[PDB]
């Protein structure tokens, strides 16, 4: 089905055909294959693009984020989690995302939640399975500003409630983007006077999520770390582009330090003698 | 008479009077590679009757005191003609192999080998705390000989015949293609074997596809004044030999 | 109910190959990955020239 | 170089220069730092295996006036890399000549044992070498330069093929961006 | 449909077939029945070697492997696993693997996660539920170098989350080999002047595994004990061999002690008297 | 479903014995263990003899 | 356009941009011995791509008062892969042979040369009195050249341009398979030359079936600054190339 071509067999030449000539200059990819420049056997080539399949590519889980909350209210410890969605905060992701310039389709998150005990001499506790709460505000929504907030109601804000122990939560999402698809790259501005927020920032609002404790309290200070997972499925792409050479700096910005092209070597003749009976 | 038969290979013909039927690999016979089993797109060549023909290698003597020897193909035919030529010239080969090993003595003498065409006989190091150099496990149609008791090189191999070099029991080395030669019965022991190998090609320099073993289970013996001098010569020849990657020879 | 057959990719026992699926949700955003669509146009970005350009032929003339 | 574009700059230059080889390297996609970064290598580093046959196009850069002929020689794996052009000649070669034509296509057969080879290529799934030469020289009228540049371009055929999904090991971080 | 041969009921003879009498010097096994020297009934033979199959032999989770990593970063205590995936550290599946030179198979690997508190004076502690996670990272792959590097991410190497308490996890992998069959045995080298690695890890090479605690960090120090394990199932072998008898040296090749055949006793015809009334 | 109805291995109370079947997953690698292949063919091993060999026979003559 | 060609033997391409059609020897094409021709009972050994690719020779500088170069074949190729290799484990050989000479200038530069392939190109001595070597008719892939004056030399060949060391007018070689080399038209030459022998085989160390001339009629000019170095390259691959006779090697 997503076979590879096969190796026609080939035999001497003479002629006036050019199929090794071209000129780049058209902007024209070469189509030759080895049968055009040579003797060639035939060979049925069962090999399959099955696992290069822009689905196959990006619908795996990768993390996109991670905070840390508290339990008690000791210091000036976060005791809830807040943050503004996006996949700019972790290159891995990030870096496969802006292979394209667009992108379209469904989601599917799930969240890997794990909790601890912070040292100290005596803390000897019982504490019962810790539950924790997870929600989601779109753009305008009303945000909490404390573990006890009247936000936390998620009378239409969709929220999820896990206890630990439990299978990692996962829920899908559909195309929010108010486009007709995401986009990775935004060479505009924000404001028409040309200021203000450029870039991907500019545009792109998927709103905010929020997580906390559903205990009231614990004796000692006790914190968890939820992780964010995003699996693409369903999937469409478009103008594809230059991976990233530069480290990433900001998570807002392309901002970038003059980077090497590739590795060095000795010269362009180097070629490191493998062969030495 | 099933006893006497004749094998053609190329210009080369081995003649017998006394063998015992003829040993087929794994069931199968020598065949070129289909194009639904290639990987390599270059046309291969073929040099037919060029390489695959009889190649005999130095004798060897077969004493009371012979513990075994052993070969490993295809690099103990490097230097042999227009064989070992297409071996230094490409990067891949396959073949098949006939092997043929000779030995005959008289009504008056007693004594069985064992002919037997071991895949991938990857071999162990005499010091278990180091490890073994291609020198010690073949050295070109110089045939390695089993030891009676325990070796003890620095990089050889572990001689001993009781576990063929291999951390097994010689008694069950009847798994693999092989042939017995009785001296009361045979005369010689014939095997064709086919291309045994995880991959359709391969290099024939690095890769050692298979060993030779011959190893006697009935020590040689005879009275006074009975021919003393017995030896064993082995013959092979290469089956459908395919060669493909053509470059610069490769510098042994 | 509204099963559907597809063909599961080969396996290493090769040369009832087929699984069974059932979307239970309301949303197609709940439905699995398109793990199986192949297809396939390189000329998009290898050859998007006006004037087609036929590899035995020069390629200005 | 590592940072101006005299890195994909291939000089070739007027005079004798026979026994001299113009440039060299191994068959490794996504392992040898020629192609390392390419487009083609770069998705390659997603993969753990690869297979398939490789176009490598050259393009004279020179004057209109500049004439010559290059042997463009690969050598698969099994012996030393060439040291002369007899050697490299011995291997699959194009010898391109230069003309209205400015680009040639050297195309690198899938000559493998396994039909698969490993993106960290090691020993055993070597690819082989490639190697440069001149076949005859590049001859040039008064009053033009006598060193060109001659640009070189990668990329799969559709004989090619990836497979094993990895990670890319060109990107990471120390700590959560802002 | 896997049943035995049955025995034919043969009776007197006295004729010129020589059934019994034979050559091995040709190679071939006899192929005599007890019908054939004696006189016997007949006997419908029900049974069956359905267990004799290749895919029933192997088919069973064998270990393979076995580390320990902890919690805490406390001394030179490793926090994280690592792993170069092969079975030739595990002398009983080793050896079912050797009695063939080439297989062919998909595999079920399951994991078996157990965790503990180390010994201590005082060590009240009320740690949640422990996470694990183990990833799989490829030939090339980036490796990790701490319990909190950007590897983990998980970006496309595949990768597993469990947690205490839970099902040990488990997940099916294809034919992986590059080669049309995996090769237990390669009398070969890695490379061409005939040196370097000799053997296995002369082409085997399946990638690294590494595991780690998902959790930030213990009160006192806690260490877990990963167990992987292997079921090759859709099973093909070739090539039977000589079943190892000498006892396992190096992981890395076939070295070996000269070891004896097998058990010694009295004298050729010693049998013990069983029969003592 | 692609449902797919299979015999079951004799029991303890012989002289209804079958089971139901279906692949969830999309890769034939997913699937439970064949189990259930019975073929033979001793002779690569038992009698790989150019010349047939019969039994009632002298190996050599 | 047909100034642009391609050429395409076993694993080795020729590019073209400024040929002149390609000359096939006398009218035919190379082509293997058939049934009715042959003499030599033992079935041959076709190498077919292992041996007839593109073969390069040293290159050769063309200067303002270079006379012309020569080369014998298929001597001149018994160091060259495994073309040369079976010239030595066989005693008969047969093959065609493709010639193309490349020389590249510019549309400033001038000159002419003559490629020729010239049929049982037997040469005379200097010395009208003694004989001539081996070792001054062909010395492998090294190019012997031509002189503008007559030679001297004990056992050498009359280098003599005029008389193109065979005793005839230089101008009259246009009567074998040839085509030129006009600078200011062209950029190479080619040409198919078929098996021509009196015989259906023959050994390929003692006979030189062809001799390979390039003698320029327009010495090569040019201005000041303009590129002084105008190389001269030759490369030949066999066609249909069979080989009788095997056995051991000839020690050269
Ligand atoms: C219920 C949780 C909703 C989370 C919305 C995530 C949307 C991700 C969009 C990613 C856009 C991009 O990568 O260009
Ligand atoms: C996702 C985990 C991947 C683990 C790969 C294991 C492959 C095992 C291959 C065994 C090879 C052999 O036994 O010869």
């Amino acid at each position: 089905i997503a076979r590879v071509a096969d190796t026609v067999a080939s035999g001497p030449s003479n002629s006036t055909s050019i199929p090794a000539l071209t000129a780049v200059e058209t902007g024209h990819t070469s189509q030759v294959e080895p049968s055009d420049t040579m003797q060639t056997r035939h060979v049925k080539n069962y090999h399959s693009r099955s696992e290069s399949t822009v689905e196959n590519f990006l619908s795996r889980s990768a993390c996109v984020y991670i905070e840390e909350y508290y339990t008690k209210d000791q210091d000036n410890v976060n005791r809830y989690m807040s943050w503004t969605i996006n996949a700019r905060r972790m290159v891995q992701l990030r870096r496969k995302f802006e292979l394209f310039t667009y992108m379209r389709f469904d989601m599917e998150i799930t969240f890997v939640i794990t909790s601890r005990q912070l040292p100290g001499t005596s803390i000897a506790q019982d504490m019962p399975p810790l539950t924790h709460q997870i929600m989601y505000i779109p753009p305008g929504g009303p945000v909490p500003n404390s573990v006890t907030d009247f936000a936390w109601q998620t009378s239409t804000n969709p929220s999820i409630f896990w206890t630990e122990g439990n299978a990692p939560p996962r829920m899908s999402i559909p195309f929010i983007s108010i486009g007709n698809a995401y986009s990775n790259f935004y060479d505009g501005w924000s404001h028409f006077s040309q200021n203000g927020v450029y870039g991907y920032n500019a545009l792109n609002n998927m709103g905010k999520l929020y997580a906390r404790h559903v205990n009231k309290d614990t004796p000692y200070q006790m914190s968890s770390t939820i992780r964010v997972y995003f699996k693409p499925k369903h999937i469409r792409v478009w103008v594809p582009r230059p991976p990233r050479l530069s480290p990433y700096i900001k998570s807002s910005n392309v901002n970038f330090n003059p980077t090497n092209l590739t590795d060095e070597r000795s010269s362009i003749t180097y070629v490191p003698d493998t062969i030495r009976p | 008479s099933d006893r006497v038969r004749s094998l053609t290979l190329g210009n080369s013909t081995i003649t017998t009077q006394e063998s015992a039927n003829v040993v087929v690999g794994y069931g199968r016979w020598p065949e070129y590679l289909r194009d639904d089993e290639a990987t390599a797109e270059d046309q291969p060549t073929q040099p037919d009757v060029a390489t695959c023909r009889f190649y005999t290698l130095e004798s060897v003597q077969w004493e009371k005191n012979s513990a075994g020897w052993w070969w490993k193909f295809p690099e103990a035919l490097k230097d042999m003609g227009l064989f070992g030529q297409n071996m230094l010239y490409h990067y891949l080969g396959r073949a098949g192999y006939t092997i043929h090993v000779q030995c005959n003595a008289s009504k008056f003498h007693q004594g069985c080998l064992l002919v037997v065409c071991v895949p991938e006989a990857e071999m162990g190091c005499s010091q278990t705390d180091k490890e073994v150099a291609a020198m010690n496990l073949t050295k070109g149609e110089a045939a390695h000989k089993f030891e009676p008791t325990k070796t003890n090189g620095e990089h050889t191999v572990q001689s001993i015949v009781c576990n063929a070099g291999m951390g097994v029991g010689v008694g069950n080395l009847t798994i693999y293609p092989h042939q017995w030669i009785n001296l009361r019965t045979n005369n010689c022991a014939t095997i064709v074997m086919p291309y045994v190998n995880s991959v359709p090609m391969d290099n024939m320099f690095r890769h050692y596809n298979f060993t030779l073993m011959v190893i006697p289970f009935a020590p040689l013996d005879y009275a006074a004044q009975a021919s003393e001098y017995v030896p064993v010569t082995v013959t092979i020849a290469p089956m459908c030999a395919e060669y493909n990657g053509l470059r610069l020879a490769y510098q042994q | 109910m509204g099963a559907q057959v597809s063909t599961q990719k080969t396996g290493a026992h090769e040369t009832i190959i087929h699984y069974t699926n059932i979307n239970y949700y309301k949303d197609a955003a709940s439905n699995s990955a398109n793990r199986q669509d192949f297809t396939q146009d390189p000329g998009k970005f290898t050859e998007p020239v006006k004037d087609i350009m036929i590899k035995t032929m020069p390629a200005l003339n | 170089n590592l940072q101006s574009m005299d890195a994909y700059h291939i000089e070739v230059n007027t005079g004798n220069y026979q026994g001299e080889k113009i440039f060299a390297f191994q068959m490794q996609p996504g392992l040898e730092s020629v192609f390392k970064r390419t487009l083609m290598g770069e998705i390659l580093n997603y993969y753990a295996h690869w297979s398939g046959s490789i176009k490598l196009t050259f393009t004279f850069c020179g004057s209109a006036m500049a004439t010559g002929k290059l042997l463009l020689a690969y050598s698969p794996p099994g012996a030393d890399v060439p040291a002369t052009r007899k050697q490299a000649m011995l291997g699959t070669h194009m010898i391109w000549d230069i003309g209205l034509q400015s680009s040639c296509v050297l195309c690198i057969p899938w000559i493998s044992q396994t039909h698969y080879r490993l993106v960290q290529q090691d020993e055993y799934t070597s690819a082989g070498n490639v190697t440069c030469w001149y076949q005859t020289g590049i001859v040039v009228p008064p009053g033009t330069p006598n060193k060109c540049v001659v640009l070189c371009f990668a990329s799969a055929c559709n004989d090619f093929s990836v497979r094993m999904l990895r990670d890319t090991p060109f990107i990471g971080q120390t700590a959560l961006l802002q």
